RNA sequence: AUGUUGAUAU
RNA sequence: GGCGUAAAGCGCACGCAGGCGGUUUGUUAAGUCAGAUGUGAAAUCCCCGGGCUCAACCUGGGAACUGCAUCUGAUACUGGCAAGCUUGAGUCUCGUAGAGGGGGGUAGAAUUCCAGGUGUAGCGGUGAAAUGCGUAGAGAUCUGGAGGAAUACCGGUGGCGAAGGCGGCCCCCUGGACGAAGACUGACGCUCAGGUGCGAAAGCGUGGGGAGCAAACAGGAUUAGAUACCCUGGUAGUCCACGCCGUAAACGAUGUCGACUUGGAGGUUGUGCCGGCGUGGCUUCCGGAGCUAACGCGUUAAGUCGACCGCCUGGGGA
């Protein structure tokens, strides 16, 4: 059964970027959209638009640079069978700084360049680069 | 065998 | 170049829906009887712009080469190049025509050797049998080297008509960084091509039309 | 399987309403009659092994819905196992 | 139809 | 880190414990995170110094001791509790195809045997033979009868089933799958160690049956031999009932469930709109990206991911 919709979200982004996908549709939840955030503010994907009441639509639009997809990797980190949390001093730095590491800190899911500079741990969500 | 060949 | 041009042309026409690459996905305007047509709308701006780098090539004094060896479009790919003061490969495309032309250079030499040998009459010094071995030998050149006997070195780009025919061509002018411009019709790859011109490559009417058009261009180019 | 009308009668007797036949009690209830109407066939064709997988699906998929019952409603499933009179 | 085998090291 | 072929997917399922868990709101603060405090002996290690002629060695101060506990906050995520929701899962209605299963009955073709007619010297068998059968009348041919087993054609890389498997026709009992319209329940789910069930063929037990076939066995050949292959016979067995066994190259040598990711040509089975145009299920072949040691796999993945289980760790010994 479906039982990581967030690994399923990171999954529709990969396959969808090397498919040459212009959009990727998901179901939307509150914390994909967190993510959405996320990937939309350090300029992985371009924009994304909920859709819906009962059943939501959540609705990336993809990057690609110079014919190439922007997201090079996106990988699943914490996940139901092993949940991985990091505190501040510990946090991982993805491509060297150069790719984010997404963390649900206290104060919400953000990157965790952001979440050194709020002096917060947390789960680590995913890598992107 | 033969006591142990090719010839 | 004028949509109307190649609506009367027949540029619009695929293959059958079943032989497509669906790579030319964007390219396809939908399916009638089976068979793909191809949208005009994005041949008529793409074959312009096609048009422009082939003339500003043209502008610098390059050196383009018209492949084209299905066998109507053989004469048709000629008459451009001959007409343009440029090069053709209009039957068999050896095999390492480009990558390997240190080689096919030499081949060139031959046909040069031959016919200044014919002219001369050094045909009749030999023995009947052994001229008419020359006079073969000749044929068999002019057939596959004739259009390239003047070119000199490599192309500064490759026109080519249907681009999985000549594959070959366009691997090797990938190769060696030479622009590729090329009609890729809807069962054709363009992932080589570096110019894609999206239409029929079967039709000799909508040969004449592309050939006409970067004949003009290329010689408006060496004009200016 | 169960007939038309036999179905309706135990969608009737333990439904909400007439067409409440996704209710647990519904589903079990028609489990029940089904488990308890192929006793007899499995009585005498012993070694239909093939019909009896099908048995055993309803036997467990009852076993489910009694469990999830059990734990949203204690009282609905109280009343359950004593109209259809069973163990647990 | 049948119709075996080829000493040791190199 | 692996498990199509190198070692590795349980034969297949159901399922308890366990692991994992769609979506919305509130609440809690266990996990998680933040801060503080106490503690983490000294030595050792590390850093900057000092002292023995140097060094080893000795030694000052730090850093470190990644830990543990307590208190106080944070509430995104996970967990708990409460209330929802319908998209997962399931129920109902109508229909469809099917060698799905169990029970009972029956039909026609053929083999063998039995009885009788006609008929006469061979038949049968093989590479060639011989054993064998035959004048006590075979073989062949015709009529009648008995009995068992299996269902030609249809028949199809067709269908159904969890797997093993399932094939004449008829009826009785019965399981699943699929589709179309809604309606209904409201996460009721996925996986599953141990457990339980099913599980080809051979085999075993008890009682039946026994045409054909045929381990063993016998004879005839072949051969250097021939405990074989070939031939003539032939018993268990193969068949039925009930019970047991629990294994197979039980194979796709590929665990189950879910999501996602270019195409082409079929097969089969629904269905909608009007021969065409869609839309579901299952399935065969090819092939793209990608993957792969390669072979190949390729939307029915061996691609891209998640959950849980099983299993592997050189060859032999085993
Ligand atoms: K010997
Ligand atoms: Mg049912
Ligand atoms: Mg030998
Ligand atoms: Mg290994
Ligand atoms: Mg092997
Ligand atoms: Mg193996
Ligand atoms: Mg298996
Ligand atoms: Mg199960
Ligand atoms: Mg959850
Ligand atoms: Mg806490
Ligand atoms: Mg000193
Ligand atoms: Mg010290
Ligand atoms: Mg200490
Ligand atoms: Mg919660
Ligand atoms: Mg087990
Ligand atoms: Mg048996
Ligand atoms: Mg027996
Ligand atoms: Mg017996
Ligand atoms: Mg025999
Ligand atoms: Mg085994
Ligand atoms: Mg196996
Ligand atoms: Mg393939």
């Amino acid at each position: 059964s479906m039982q990581d919709p967030i690994a399923d979200m990171l999954t529709r982004i990969r396959n969808g970027q090397a498919a040459n996908k212009a959009a990727v549709t998901m179901p939307s939840s509150k914390l994909k959209v967190a993510i959405a955030n996320v990937l939309k503010e350090e300029g992985f994907i371009e924009d994304f638009k909920v859709e819906g009441d009962t059943k939501p639509e959540l609705e990336l639009t993809l990057k690609y640079f110079q014919g190439k997809a922007v997201v090079e990797s996106i990988q699943r980190v914490s996940r139901p069978g092993l949940r991985i949390y990091k505190r501040k001093d510990e946090l991982p730095k993805v491509m060297a700084g150069l790719g984010i590491a997404v963390v649900s800190t206290s104060k919400g899911v953000m990157t965790d360049r952001a979440a050194r500079q709020a002096g917060l741990g947390g789960e680590i969500i995913c890598y992107v680069a | 065998x033969x006591a142990x060949x090719a010839g | 170049v004028s949509m109307r041009d190649m609506l009367k042309a027949g540029v619009h026409f695929g293959h059958q829906t079943r032989y497509w690459n669906p790579k030319m996905k964007p390219f396809i305007f939908g399916a009638r009887n089976k068979v793909h047509i191809i949208n005009l709308e994005k041949t008529v701006p793409m074959f312009n712009e096609a048009l422009a780098e082939l003339n500003k090539i043209a502008s610098r004094k390059g050196k383009i080469l018209f492949v084209g060896t299905k066998r109507a479009a053989s004469e048709a790919v000629k008459d451009a190049a001959l007409s343009c003061d440029q090069f053709f490969v209009n039957h068999r495309w050896l095999g390492g025509m480009l990558t390997n032309w240190k080689t096919v250079r030499q081949s060139i030499k031959r046909l040069k050797d031959l016919e200044t040998q014919s002219q001369d009459g050094t045909f009749d010094k030999l023995t009947k049998k052994e001229a008419l071995m020359r006079t073969r030998e000749l044929e068999k050149l002019e057939n596959s080297l004739g259009g390239i006997k003047d070119m000199g070195g490599l192309p500064d780009a490759l026109f080519v008509i249907d681009a999985d025919h000549e594959h070959i061509a366009i691997k090797e002018a990938n190769n060696l960084g030479i622009p590729v411009f090329a009609i890729v019709d809807t069962n054709s790859d363009p992932d080589g091509v570096d110019f894609v011109i999206p239409g029929n490559d079967d039709a000799i009417r909508a040969v004449t039309l592309y050939l006409g058009a970067v004949a003009a261009t290329v010689r408006e180019g060496r004009s200016q | 399987s169960l007939s038309t009308e036999a179905t309706a009668k135990i969608v009737s007797e333990f439904g909400r309403d007439a067409n409440d036949t996704g209710s647990t009690e519904v589903q079990v209830a028609l489990l029940t009659a089904q488990i308890n109407h192929l006793q007899g066939h499995f009585a005498e064709h012993k070694k239909d092994h093939h019909s009896r997988r099908g048995l055993l699906r309803m036997v467990s998929q009852r076993r489910k819905l009694l469990d999830y019952l059990k734990r949203k409603d204690v009282a609905r499933y109280t009343q359950l196992i004593e109209r259809l009179g069973l163990r647990r």
